[PDB]
């Protein structure tokens, strides 16, 4: 989850997330760089008595500012796109869980061998137990084995909603009559939240994603107690 | 660009006069609204 | 002639300057906002469970 | 038939200070006047619906 | 006859985001597959396979929904 | 005569008048709803209601800054004044349907009005996607009124397109080619093409709403073999073009300022702006996809929609250097307008820098439907569109009114709302990052410190916008009258006096062809 | 192509005159004499009630609510079926 | 483009024109000051000459003036165009702007 | 014909600033009250 | 001398330091003793006076350069003002407080809070880099 | 005196009322569809009809009767009418762009395929082709009118335009049959959702040229154009070109291609 | 298979349209359909500018292909120069009114 | 006295342009390296470091001990 006064991504759970946070510090160094050039230049131009005013020939000094874009383009594109075709990549799941958006909450069917399905609703203010989150807790959380490949496939049965978390790499639409594919893999045990993600009514803000990454043989087990 | 000095002066009274009423124009009814929420709300 | 700001100009800039700091910190410190800073460095941990 | 777009031009020509919408006539102005009223009549009425719209019926 | 069935795999017919398809062909196919064996005297644990692939990719809402237009008459795929 | 004059008018000034009234305020009803917001974000827990008073607020904050305050402003307001004076044409090709154009905007904006005050309003984003915006999820007459209030704008657009492109093409001098009209008038004969292909397939895709909504078509509802995502695409095909028209006037109005208070005869690279502008139109109809980054597009979709929206950086960036060559050399003068150009060059530069983060579809997973976006797009919008109206309006005001503004009052209202917009939005990049949705009327705890100083900022703005209203009636109050503008040589629309005759340009200027 | 026609001296009413009354009007005469010919009747299908069709998720705004626009009794049944 | 002696010869050779009319000589300094340069002292020399056929003193002043204005921060350059004028300015009577006060804010 | 100058070519009068100051503070004032009277109407009735 | 509103078609002076020599002359009309100095003007200005020399400046032009470029204390008001108008929004902020503003949730008490921070290190929240990675696990302590 | 050739036009009311009535038609629509009335609507659609009425006829009296139409001004109206065609193109397109979506990937509730399960197209070589050599044969008499214009013979172009208009009503009531005869319906789906809003929004464009040819067949009995000067004709022309050739669009698409 | 009956501009073309034609057929231009053609532009061989009224103003495009027009008023007198080359402008006023 | 020194009186602007633009390319090159240090290595090294050793077991039993999951006490 987020922590007060963050000011950057919330840490990869994920090989894909650690990807896009190395992507995001090269981006984000190219925004600074140009940004503070673009300033400094300004300041330049600005603080001089000296004059020039007269006709200025540009096609020179225009091929400087063409060319040197495209190149800092090809080398944002380049990793960018490496990523994107990365996440793409073929992996073989171990596990299916569909997730189906609701006005508003989220149901839940693991049904690779049995009937397995719940609902996940935001725990309300007034019942949070001493610790818990505020608007973030559901009472039936997504629990899913670590360490390995999953696939989570995401739809709806009413409106739009958007399934997402953050520290996952994740944002897959839930559209009604459409079946959506993500992966989703965790590097680690514990608990990691998310929140609808397209609006969707007068309880968009408060129906939450939390997933459980446990070992398999805790997984298995909370999966037959579930039936 | 160069004017002429102003034909109807408008001194320092006279601005704080129309700053004032200008700020309270849009202060004061938005204020009302705001400040009564609550018995609109729970009403 | 002295204009506006040659007669008024260092009352104006030193007035605004202090209203500007003593309204401010008083709005942050004195009436209840909640800015919900980090805990780190600053809360001690308690048992919840 | 016959062209009698002569006659047409000497009247919309003649120097009466009339706007284009009224030169041929009294009846370009009934007609005026039937559209404004409609217009403004309607424009009313929308507001008395929307208004009428904009609380619960029960 | 190939079985420790796990999820389903990868099919290369459905390699995108969107899997409505996946779900939908392998429903058709577990369908055709039973009304095949039902008549013609023979079992249809042949079928196996496809219904496996359905129940593990599509949403229980959908399944129901067709179940119930396959009984009414209205299911508007050719089975 | 006042009802001839302003209720018949054939006056191309007299309706940028008009324009210029309407959108001021559009823009006091925008700012209102942007506060609202704020106010609902200023702390943690609930101020107005649940999320649908909060959308409801959101989307008429959204529809009331573009399509009544921007809009009308640059292309009716602007356009209007500016554009015959700026080639010596006597008036608009059809002056009589340039009026129409204005008188559809009341009753557009009475028709948003209108869906606010019915039912529970149209919670549905200024994108109004179904289902939320279909029958069942939004039942009774706000979201038809909000269609259909579109409609009535799209039309008040398409044909000011007409006008717009008509005049500029047909009604130089004859000695006159395209490649010596200014700037200004080269960016709103672009955006005006923009306008007449955009606008009719918006009109087309909220048609299609309108008909699954009243008569039984599915056109967006699978039961009856209909796509949601058809909406989406129908509408941000219309959606990054209108991005491009909120943004193209102000480039030229950027142009004119900037040489104008470098106390240069012309814009650095003339040709050079001339071809951005016209690349920057043509790559905006190419991108809309990257609205859409998380619907489940094809990877080699993805890919594509990334690199074309990238390409756009190349020739907007040859638009910013070519304004900082504009000043290199100048006699600076440090006018209210120039801070107002100064400001839009940095701050629109760092907008389209983060539309380029934006444009890589593997990080837009993350970032998308979050606050990075909307810390982009104002940006892009509040100090950026509204910065070069801001710059316009104190440049020109003197030549449409006849009077001088205070300048240091100007000044004074530059630096509150250069602290407010920066104050607010900066920080939306960090709640970004870290997760925070869009269209939220409540956050998880930690997201606090950045909401809370984001709404601070929009009360600085806030106090700038009354100020505003203050300095403008100050000057009408004073009646400083104008005597000379300076560099009227490369400035034909100061030539006529301030402000010009009612008629201008009865006689045609004389353009040898030498 | 050149379709097969010839001409092209000059581009005149007389031209397209010829055109008019020696291809185009004859085609529509051709055209109508099919189509007036192939009409009367067709066999109405069996109804079934598939949810992709006769949808309603909200009434019309005339008539009953449930009768579409241009209603036939004879080939446009209504949720529950055809008019009896 | 051309040297910088043969930009400073047509210069001279425009002001020194001896029927140079007062059109041209503003003209010719409203154009010179938007190159990037302070002008020549000979050029400076030619322009002041023309200013005395045009029996126009106060635009020979003005002249000194944008000669200091033209060098913004480089405070070295007008002394030592003045000291180059010296001979021109005590034979045509031309006082500098600042032994006319007119340096004075 | 119309009056042309400063001050007459507007659909509103300039004449008396302080009457314009009035008809100002009406013009911004009702587009900024709007949108929280629209609100307080949709919470009064539900 | 005197600028009128229906010259606006006529060359007009300016005062700029990129266009020294305008259009017009600053005065035109001359009185009897400016008449004698523009024919004195005409023989050597080595016979004219520093007084006579300023007069003919001041003919032909307004300002000086030094007159038209110098600095103003504008600045002071400009920030000044802003600082004040600045401060006046957090009069607008105080009052919105007091009297709009409701309690904040239950979950920022301190006891709350203190809570919620052991049960996000028990989670390890960010234990990379943002969060728990802060905490010192081992002498159970924020790590300096 | 102006010494331009551009026309200033008399300050009119006609602006106001279209855009009243541009109110009026859609608060009406609103009214019809959420509070069972017609009213607005007709009162709407009444000054709207007054408006083009009034607003149309001043443009015959400033150019016909007033001669404020010089070469300058017709090529700006060329210009208008140009952009206006292309503006209407785009919108037809967003209505082929629904179409080819959802019957190039026809979802599960549809059966999978295209046609849906359950519709039966209308043949098209029958009516829909008859209607195609209907408007196919519009076009050449609507240029053998253009031609006996230009050639200054008013009956071979009172009698052309006539047949032109002919065509026009024919197609209209074809049409308004095969809408009738139709087995399925505008809530038929998707498939009946693309099928009448896209014919039913080119029959609206059909009736109002088959109007605007009208309206010159009348100007031209009444003489008003030359051999030389006849722009409202030229822009019926153009209009009526564009009508058929979003038929041949949508003939191509829906009736043939989707069937 | 033709007859007339369809009026020409010469017998119908009325107001300014009608002046257009007819000054167009005797080679003439008062209302500013053509671009004129620039004569050297020395004060021996000045562009004359004809104008109706006392003055006009007169866009300079110096050099073939500039994008820049440097604009100003042109009074009844004496040549002026245009600001920027100083190609000479006269005026020649009046009339139009036959 | 003595004479002063003919200063350069020509390219000013251009030369001050000129020196300003190398410093400021001198100066971003400067920064990346900062960056690259500062920001982008650093976050390879923590995360590297993080999972060199990590024992995910030990991770999730250390977790389950302090109570926080549904589905493991
Ligand atoms: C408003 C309150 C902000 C509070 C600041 C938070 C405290 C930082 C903790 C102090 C540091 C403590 C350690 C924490 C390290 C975490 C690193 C991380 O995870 O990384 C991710 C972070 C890292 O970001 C930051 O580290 C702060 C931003 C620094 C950008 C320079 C601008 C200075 C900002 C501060 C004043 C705002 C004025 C707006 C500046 C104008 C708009 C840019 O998040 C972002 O990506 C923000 C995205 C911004 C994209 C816009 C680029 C604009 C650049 C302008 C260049 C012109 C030069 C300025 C010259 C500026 C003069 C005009
Ligand atoms: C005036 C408004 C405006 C403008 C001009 C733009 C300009 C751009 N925008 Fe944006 N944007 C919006 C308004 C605007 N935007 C709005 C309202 C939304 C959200 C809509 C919604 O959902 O409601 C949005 C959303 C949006 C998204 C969707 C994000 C998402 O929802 O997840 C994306 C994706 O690419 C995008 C990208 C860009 C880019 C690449 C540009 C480019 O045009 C910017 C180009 C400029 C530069 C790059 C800076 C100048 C250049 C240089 C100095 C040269 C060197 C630079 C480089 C080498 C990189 N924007
Ligand atoms: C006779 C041949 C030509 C047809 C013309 C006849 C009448 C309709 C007029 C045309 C308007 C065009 C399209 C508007 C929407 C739908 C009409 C589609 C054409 C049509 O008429 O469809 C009929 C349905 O009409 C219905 O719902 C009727 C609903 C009528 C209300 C119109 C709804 C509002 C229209 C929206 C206008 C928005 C305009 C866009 C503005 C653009 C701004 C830039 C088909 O009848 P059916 O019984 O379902 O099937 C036949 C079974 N035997
Ligand atoms: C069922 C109906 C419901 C909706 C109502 C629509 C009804 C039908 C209206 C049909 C359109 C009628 C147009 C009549 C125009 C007559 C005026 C005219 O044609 O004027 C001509 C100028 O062109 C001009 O303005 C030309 C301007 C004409 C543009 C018209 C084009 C279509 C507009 C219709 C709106 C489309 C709506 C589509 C929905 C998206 C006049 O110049 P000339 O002809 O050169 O004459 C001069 C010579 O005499 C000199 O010798
Ligand atoms: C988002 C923009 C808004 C920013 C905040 C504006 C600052 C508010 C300006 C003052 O507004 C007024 O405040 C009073 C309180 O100070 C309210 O009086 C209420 O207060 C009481 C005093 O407690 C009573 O005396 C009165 O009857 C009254 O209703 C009054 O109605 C309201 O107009
Ligand atoms: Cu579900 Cu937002
Ligand atoms: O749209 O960016
Ligand atoms: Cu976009
Ligand atoms: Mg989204
Ligand atoms: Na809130
Ligand atoms: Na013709
Ligand atoms: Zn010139």
């Amino acid at each position: 989850m987020a922590y007060p006064m963050q000011l950057g991504f919330q840490d990869a759970t994920s090989p894909i997330m650690e990807e896009l946070l190395h992507f995001h510090d090269h981006t984000l160094m190219i925004v600074f760089l140009i940004s503070s050039l673009v300033l400094y230049i300004i300041s330049l131009m600005l603080t001089t008595k000296l004059t020039h005013t007269s006709t200025m020939d540009a096609q020179e000094v225009e091929t400087i500012w063409t060319i040197l874009p495209a190149i800092i383009l090809i080398l944002i594109a380049l990793p960018s796109l490496r990523i994107l075709y990365m996440m793409d990549e073929i992996n073989n799941p171990s596990l299916t869980v569909k997730t189906m958006g609701h006005q508003w909450y989220w149901s839940y069917e693991y049904t690779d061998y049995e009937d397995l399905s719940f609902d996940s609703y935001m725990i309300p203010t007034s019942e949070l137990k001493p610790g818990e989150l505020r608007l973030l807790e559901v009472d039936n959380r997504v629990v899913l084995p670590m360490e390995m490949t999953i696939r989570m496939l995401v739809s709806s049965e009413d409106v739009l909603h958007s399934w997402a978390v953050p520290s996952l790499g994740l944002k897959t639409d839930a559209i009604p009559g459409r079946l959506n594919q993500t992966t989703l893999m965790s590097s680690r045990p514990g608990l990691y939240y998310g929140q609808c993600s397209e609006i969707c009514g007068s309880n968009h803000s408060f129906m939450p994603i939390v997933l459980e990454l446990v070992p398999l043989k805790y997984f298995e087990k909370w999966s037959a107690s579930m039936l | 660009i160069t004017a002429k000095p102003a034909k109807t002066p408008t001194s320092p009274k006279e601005q704080a006069i129309g700053l004032s009423v200008t700020f309270l124009s849009f202060l004061l009814p938005a204020g009302w609204v705001l400040y009564h929420l609550d018995n609109y709300k729970k009403s | 002639a002295p204009d506006f700001h040659d007669k008024y100009g260092n009352a104006v800039l030193a007035s605004g300057a202090t209203f500007c700091v003593a309204v401010w910190v008083y709005m942050a410190t004195q009436i209840g906002i909640e800015w919900n800073p980090s805990p780190v460095g600053r809360v001690t941990p308690k048992e919840w469970r | 038939f016959e062209n009698r777009v002569a006659e047409k031009q000497k009247l919309f020509q003649e120097d009466n200070g009339l706007p284009v919408h009224l030169k041929g006539g009294a009846t370009d102005n009934i007609l005026y006047r039937v559209t404004m009223t409609l217009c403004l009549g309607g424009t009313l009425y929308s507001l008395y619906c929307l208004g009428w719209a904009s609380f619960p019926h029960k | 006859k190939i079985k420790n069935y796990q999820t389903a795999p990868f099919d290369s017919r459905f390699p995108n985001q969107n899997q409505t398809r996946n779900c939908w062909q392998n429903y058709l196919d577990f369908h055709r597959c039973e009304k095949a064996m039902t008549a013609k005297g023979g079992d249809v644990s042949v079928c196996e396979w496809y219904r496996r692939v359905y129940k593990s990719l599509c949403p229980i809402s959908w399944v129901s929904t067709w179940d119930d237009r396959r009984a009414e008459g209205t299911f508007p795929g050719k089975i | 005569m006042f009802i001839n004059r302003w209720l018949f008018s054939t006056n191309h000034k007299d309706i940028g008048t008009l324009y210029l009234l309407f959108g001021a305020w559009a823009g006091m009803v925008g700012t209102a709803l942007s506060l609202l917001i704020r106010a609902e974000l200023g702390q943690p827990g609930t101020l107005l209601g649940d999320d649908q008073i909060y959308n409801v607020v959101v989307t008429a904050h959204a529809f009331v800054m573009i399509f009544f305050m921007v809009m009308p402003i640059m292309i009716g307001g602007f356009g209007n004044w500016l554009v015959p004076l700026m080639i010596g044409a006597p008036d608009m090709a059809f002056p009589r349907m340039n009026n129409m154009s204005f008188w559809l905007l009341p009753p557009s904006f009475l028709l948003l009005l209108a869906s606010s005050m019915v039912e529970a309003g149209a919670g549905t984003g200024w994108t109004v996607y179904p289902p939320l915006a279909g029958n069942l999820a939004h039942a009774g007459a706000s979201v038809d009124l909000t269609i259909f209030s579109l409609h009535l704008a799209g039309v008040s657009s398409i044909l000011g397109a007409i006008n717009f492109i008509t005049t500029i093409i047909n009604m130089k001098p004859p000695a006159m080619s395209q490649y010596q009209t200014p700037l200004f008038v080269w960016s709103v004969m672009i955006t005006a093409v923009l306008l007449l292909l955009s606008l009719p397939v918006l009109a087309a895709g909220i048609t299609m709403l309108l008909t699954d909504r009243n008569l039984n078509t599915t056109f967006f509802d699978p039961a009856g073999g209909g796509d949601p995502i058809l909406y989406q695409h129908l509408f941000w095909f219309f959606g990054h073009p209108e991005v491009y028209i909120l943004i193209l006037p102000g480039f030229g109005m950027i142009s004119h300022i900037v040489t104008y208070y470098s106390g240069k005869k012309e814009p650095f690279g003339y040709m050079g702006m001339v071809w951005a502008m016209m690349s920057i139109g043509f790559l905006g109809f190419i991108v809309w996809a990257h609205h859409m980054f998380t619907v489940g597009m094809d990877v080699d979709t993805r890919a594509y929609f990334t690199s074309a929206t990238m390409i756009i950086a190349i020739p907007t960036g040859v638009k910013v250097f070519s304004w900082l060559a504009t000043l290199h050399g100048g006699n600076i003068k440090w006018s209210p307008a120039m801070m107002w150009a100064l400001g839009f060059i940095f701050l629109f530069t760092v907008g389209g820098l983060t539309g380029i983060v934006l444009a890589n579809s593997s990080l837009d997973i993350v970032l998308h439907d979050t606050y990075y976006v909307v810390a982009h797009f104002h940006y892009v919008l509040s100090m950026g569109a509204v910065f070069a109206i801001m710059g316009g309006f104190v440049h020109w005001f003197p030549l449409f009114s006849g009077y001088t503004l205070n300048d240091t009052w100007a000044k004074i209202h530059f630096a509150i709302m250069f602290v407010g917009v920066n104050m607010t939005f900066f920080p939306q990049h960090f709640l970004g990052l870290s997760g925070m949705p869009r269209r939220y009327s409540d956050y998880p705890d930690a997201y606090t410190m950045w909401n809370t100083i984001s709404s601070m900022g929009s009360f600085i703005s806030l106090t700038a916008v009354m100020l505003m209203v203050f300095i403008i009636w100050e000057a009408f109050a004073s009646k400083r009258e104008v005597l000379t503008v300076d560099l009227t040589t490369t400035n034909l629309e100061w030539l006529n006096g301030c402000p010009p005759p009612y008629h201008t340009f009865e006689e045609p200027t004389y353009v040898n062809l030498k | 192509a050149s379709a097969a026609k010839g001409d092209h001296g000059g581009t005149g009413a007389r031209t397209w005159r010829f055109l008019t009354f020696g291809l185009a009007l004859p085609s529509v005469a051709l055209c109508t004499l099919n189509s007036w010919l192939h009409s009367g009747h067709r066999e109405r299908p069996a109804f079934i009630p598939y949810h992709h069709l006769r949808i309603r998720t909200k009434p019309f705004s005339w008539g009953d609510g449930n009768h579409t626009f241009f209603h036939n009794p004879r080939v446009n049944p209504l949720p529950t079926g055809y008019e009896k | 483009h051309e040297t910088d002696e043969e930009f400073d010869a047509r210069w001279v050779t425009y002001f020194n024109k001896p029927d140079i009319d007062a059109w041209e000589l503003r003209k010719g300094m409203n154009t010179l000051v938007g190159y990037d340069l302070v002008p020549e002292p000979k050029i400076i020399d030619a322009a002041l000459r023309a200013c005395r056929r045009l029996n126009d003193f106060a635009s020979a002043v003005r002249i000194l003036e944008v000669v200091k204005d033209k060098a913004g921060p480089h405070k070295e350059i007008y002394p030592y165009v003045i000291q180059e004028l010296r001979p021109t300015l005590n034979e045509l009577g031309i006082s500098t702007p600042e032994e006319l006060g007119l340096d004075k804010v | 014909h119309y009056e042309e100058g400063p001050g007459k070519n507007i659909p509103f009068s300039v004449e008396n600033k302080w009457r314009l100051l009035a008809m100002m503070t009406l013009f911004f004032g009702s587009g900024f009250a709007a949108p929280f009277f629209i609100v307080r109407h949709q919470l009064l009735k539900k | 001398s005197v600028v009128k509103s229906e010259d606006y078609a006529l060359p007009s002076y300016v005062d700029r330091r990129d266009y020294p020599l305008p259009d017009v002359a600053h005065v035109k009309n001359l009185s009897a003793s400016q008449k004698a100095l523009k024919e004195k003007e005409k023989a050597s200005w080595s016979s004219l006076s520093i007084d006579e020399k300023v007069e003919l400046y001041r003919l032909k032009f307004k300002e000086s350069f030094a007159e038209m470029n110098r600095s103003t204390n504008e600045w002071k008001t400009v920030v000044g003002a802003a600082m004040f108008f600045i401060g006046f929004t957090a009069l607008l902020l105080i009052w919105e407080k007091h009297y709009v503003y409701g309690p904040i949730p239950h979950t920022f008490e301190e006891e709350w809070v203190a809570k919620q921070t052991k049960r996000m290190l028990d989670m390890k929240v960010a234990p990379i880099q943002g969060f728990s990675a802060k905490w010192d696990y081992d002498k159970n302590e924020w790590k300096k | 005196h102006q010494t331009h050739a551009y026309h200033m036009v008399n300050p009119s009311p006609w602006p106001l009322t279209g855009a009243l009535s541009a109110l009026l038609m859609t608060s009406g629509l609103t009214m019809w569809f959420h509070f069972n009335s017609m009213t607005l609507l007709m009162i709407g659609l009444t000054t709207n009809m007054l408006t083009m009425y009034q607003w149309w006829r001043d443009v015959i009296r400033e150019s016909t009767f007033q001669g404020h139409h010089t070469p300058a001004v017709q090529k700006g109206l060329r210009y208008g009418m140009i952009l206006f065609i292309i503006s209407e193109v785009l919108f037809f397109t967003g209505f082929f762009w629904a179409f080819y979506h959802s019957s190039l990937a026809p979802t599960p509730e549809l059966g999978g395929c295209w046609p849906p399960t359950g519709i039966h197209p209308l043949n098209p070589l029958e009516v829909p082709l008859l209607n195609t050599s209907v408007l196919l044969a519009s076009g050449v008499s609507i240029t053998w009118a253009h031609h006996s214009l230009m050639e200054g013979d008013r009956k071979h172009m009172l009698q052309a335009l006539f047949i032109t208009i002919t065509l026009g009503v024919y197609f209209t009531l074809l049409q308004a049959s095969e809408y009738y005869e139709a087995p399925f319906t505008i809530s038929d789906g998707v498939y009946g959702s693309t099928f009448f809003v896209a014919t039913g929004f080119h029959g609206l464009h059909v009736i109002i040229g088959s109007t605007f040819l009208i309206v010159c067949f009348f100007r031209q009995l009444k003489f008003h154009f030359t051999s030389n000067h006849h722009f409202g004709f030229e822009a019926a022309a153009w209009y009526w070109h564009f009508v058929d050739v979003v038929w041949l669009f949508l003939y191509v698409s829906i009736y043939w291609w989707g069937s | 298979a033709s007859g007339g009956g369809v009026p020409t501009d010469e017998e119908q073309a009325t107001g300014l349209e009608r002046e257009v034609m007819l000054a167009a057929r005797k080679g003439q231009d008062p209302y500013n359909i053509l671009a004129p053609k620039a004569t050297s532009g020395t004060k021996e061989d000045p562009n004359l500018v004809p104008s109706i009224t006392n003055k006009r103003i007169v866009g300079c495009i110096c050099e073939e292909d500039n994008s820049t027009v440097i604009w100003f008023w042109l009074h009844k007198g004496e040549a002026q120069r245009c600001p920027s080359c100083g190609t000479h402008y006269k005026l020649v006023p009046h009339q139009l009114a036959h | 006295s003595t004479a002063l020194a003919k200063p350069q009186m020509r390219g000013l602007l251009a030369r001050r342009l000129r020196f300003h633009i190398v410093g400021a390319f001198m100066v971003s090159l400067g920064f990346a390296t900062f960056y690259k240090f500062a920001v982008a290595e650093k976050r390879k090294k923590a995360y590297a470091d993080f999972y060199r050793n990590y024992d995910s077991m030990k991770d999730f039993e250390e977790m389950r001990k302090a109570g926080i999951f549904q589905s493991a006490k």
